[PDB]
């Protein structure tokens, strides 16, 4: 892949129904707590948090790079005070597609003074086809998707150096 | 049963700034939003901001940005709303209140609030005087005495009649706040008039921050 | 930000009358809504939450209804330790708002005010200030306009005036219009006169006293 | 355990699937079993098979 463009797919403000807007000490930005910003942390608004949809039919002329995410609490009392319930899914289904991750709340070793985490995940949607995401706890969202603009023989160089 | 700890009520000059507490008691930490409604005398609600323990982040109502600053101690579960360049505008009861979720839920429990008082003045107790009944005696009728507690400050003074013997027909006012920035406040009691010779009305009044305790025995007329 | 905007702005009822405020929105806010009780000199008190459901331990009388943009709520039978102002809160947009609250009052016939009028006392009168004060005990309904004669010279502002909460017991109001002279100016005149305008009054009253003479 | 043995070490777990609920609760008490095991990279939870095999 020679270069991508990124596409608003499932824009954060749809999601009438969750908080949208996350974060942690570990994403900081200007001191303050943020996130990835290609990705919503979908939580709970206020007691409840009712199914999460989501949907999209790649229509924007090429392939399609989507990024996705589980996420892994702690404790029991994280998972509630996140998603209300115990006990939750999170599926994403295309046509090559159909996988329902459920959430691994348990305890572990601090990085970034978090002992919980987050499963990324990834596919690409064919043109024409059609993303689907549903769940009642845990998703994280993408805003975007990339758009394969342009295709050729690159490569990733492993250099630890910069450019003259 | 989760319960709430805020600070004490606060007499601040101008342009200086207050800092309030809550602690938040009975539950874990992380499960805790706290937030801030203040509310002015007289007038109704409105949200200062918040914090969401769970994000550590804080949220703020755009009227006050600057002033307002919110952070967390987890070691005690103790939030703190910090307000600087104080004017007497703010001056208002500030509730701490415990909600629900990143998007602020509903507001339970609602702690007793904390008095802000923004004032240069200073902090002097009640002169009480005698509002004293009349020449009046229109007997077979009844009759009005009473009680000016003026010029004190800050509030809150409390007022009784007779050490809490005469309850029935007594009328404690709202205080008002005069030109001087001091409060006062008048008590009422309408009381039978043959009563006038025979009953020693006193009322009892009582400014804790200058710790001024009064007892003035109110008489009628003479003349 | 937005207005949550909360009619009537005041309710005078009976008791056992069943009682509906309604609150609406500037926008869409589902089922996002929550609805106060703050009894007077008290803490405000939850409750109703997302519109429809009631806190645990309120009693039955209080329901909630709504669903978009226009909400209700209904006490079904007022009862006296309901008289409060009531307050609806929105969450779903964040500036988080209130209304702007609704007054809980009981309906009582009207009533006279027994109006009394007190001359400042002589040790106030020792130190420079001499207030002169004005009762209305006891009149319902609280719209009451007080107006200070000196000398049949109208005032102006100087008067500064409370209201006491309605009673427990016979539902009905007490007011206190205060005068503030300076010393001076209160021994220089002598006519000070109070006038009480009401509704069970059918003409203005009047109570007066003339500086030194009883 | 913490590795304060100088080197790399291999590490072997196990995880019991039973024959059937009573040998279960005459092992483990309960039903509903997890076994989890953690590290920097590492993070599994098997729920345990209740079966009847070969
Ligand atoms: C995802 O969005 C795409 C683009 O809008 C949809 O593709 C289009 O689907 C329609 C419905 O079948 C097709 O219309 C049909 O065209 C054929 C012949 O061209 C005609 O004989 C039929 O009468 C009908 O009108 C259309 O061809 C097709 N376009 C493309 C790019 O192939 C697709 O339906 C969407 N998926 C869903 C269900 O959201």
């Amino acid at each position: 892949v020679k270069h991508f463009e990124k596409v608003k797919i499932l824009p954060k403000d749809r999601w009438t129904q969750h908080t949208t807007t996350g974060g942690s000490r570990a994403c900081a930005v200007s001191g303050n707590p943020s996130f990835f910003r290609n990705m919503v942390w979908l939580t709970k608004k206020g007691s409840d948090y009712p199914v999460a949809k989501g949907s999209y039919n790649n229509t924007s002329g090429e392939q399609m790079l989507i990024i996705w995410g589980v996420h892994h609490p702690n404790d029991e009392t994280e998972q509630r005070t996140l998603y209300q319930n115990v006990g939750t899914y999170v599926s994403v289904g295309t046509s090559t597609l159909n996988k329902r991750s459920t959430p691994e709340i348990a305890t572990r070793p601090k990085v970034n003074g978090l002992g919980s985490r987050m499963e990324f995940s990834w596919t690409l949607l064919d043109m024409w086809d059609t993303i689907n995401f549903e769940s009642t706890g845990n998703l994280i969202a993408p805003e975007y998707g990339f758009k394969i603009s342009k295709r050729g023989s690159s490569g990733i160089m492993k250099t630890e150096g910069t450019l003259e | 049963e989760v319960q709430l700890v805020e600070s004490g009520a606060e007499v601040k000059k101008p342009g200086s700034s207050v800092k309030v507490s809550c602690k938040a008691s009975g539950g874990t930490f992380i499960t805790h939003v706290f937030t801030w409604v203040r509310q002015a005398p007289g007038q109704g609600l409105e949200w200062v901001g918040g914090f969401i323990a769970i994000f550590g982040t804080s949220n703020y109502a755009q009227k006050f940005q600057g002033r307002v600053t919110i952070t967390a101690d987890e070691s005690t579960s103790t939030a703190y709303m910090e307000l600087t360049s104080l004017t007497s505008e703010d001056t208002a009861v500030y509730y701490c209140a415990r909600g629900i979720s990143g998007s602020y839920g509903w507001f339970d429990p609602w702690g007793q609030g904390t008095l802000v008082t923004v004032s240069s003045a200073s902090t002097k107790g009640p002169s009480v005087f005698p509002l004293a009944p009349s020449s009046k005696s229109t007997s077979g009728g009844t009759a009005a005495l009473g009680c000016l507690v003026k010029d004190y400050f800050p509030e809150p003074v409390t007022v009784s009649w007779n050490s809490g013997a005469l309850t029935s027909g007594v009328h404690t006012f709202p205080a008002v706040l005069q030109s001087s920035g001091l409060y006062s406040l008048s008590s009422v009691v309408t009381v039978p008039s043959s009563s006038l010779g025979t009953q020693t009305y006193i009322c009892n009044v009582n400014h804790k921050p200058s710790n001024t305790k009064v007892d003035k025995r109110v008489e009628p007329k003479s003349c | 930000d937005i207005q949550l905007t909360q009619s009537p702005s005041s309710l005078s009822a009976s008791v056992g009358d069943r009682v509906t405020i309604t609150c609406q929105a500037s926008q869409d806010i589902r089922k996002y809504l929550n609805w106060y009780q703050q009894k007077p000199g008290k803490a405000p008190n939850l409750l109703i939450y997302d519109a429809s459901n009631v806190k645990t331990g309120v009693p039955s009388r209080f329901r909630g209804s709504g669903s978009g943009t226009d909400f209700t709520f209904t006490i079904s039978s007022l009862q006296p330790e309901d008289i409060a102002t009531y307050y609806c809160q929105q969450y779903d947009n964040l500036p988080i708002t209130f209304g702007q609250g609704t007054r809980l009052e009981i309906k009582r016939t009207v009533a006279a005010p027994s109006v009394f009028i007190f001359p400042p006392s002589d040790e106030q009168l020792k130190s420079g200030t001499a207030s002169v004060v004005c009762l209305l005990n006891n009149f319902y309904p609280r719209e009451a306009k007080v107006q200070w004669k000196v000398d049949n010279a109208l005032q102006s502002g100087n008067s500064q005036e409370s209201v006491t909460e309605q009673d427990s017991k016979d539902s009905t109001y007490s007011l206190s219009s205060t005068l503030t002279l300076s010393k001076a100016d209160y021994e220089k005149h002598k006519v000070y006169a109070c006038e009480v305008t009401h509704q069970g009054l059918s003409s203005p009253v009047t109570k007066s006293f003339n500086r030194g003479e009883c």
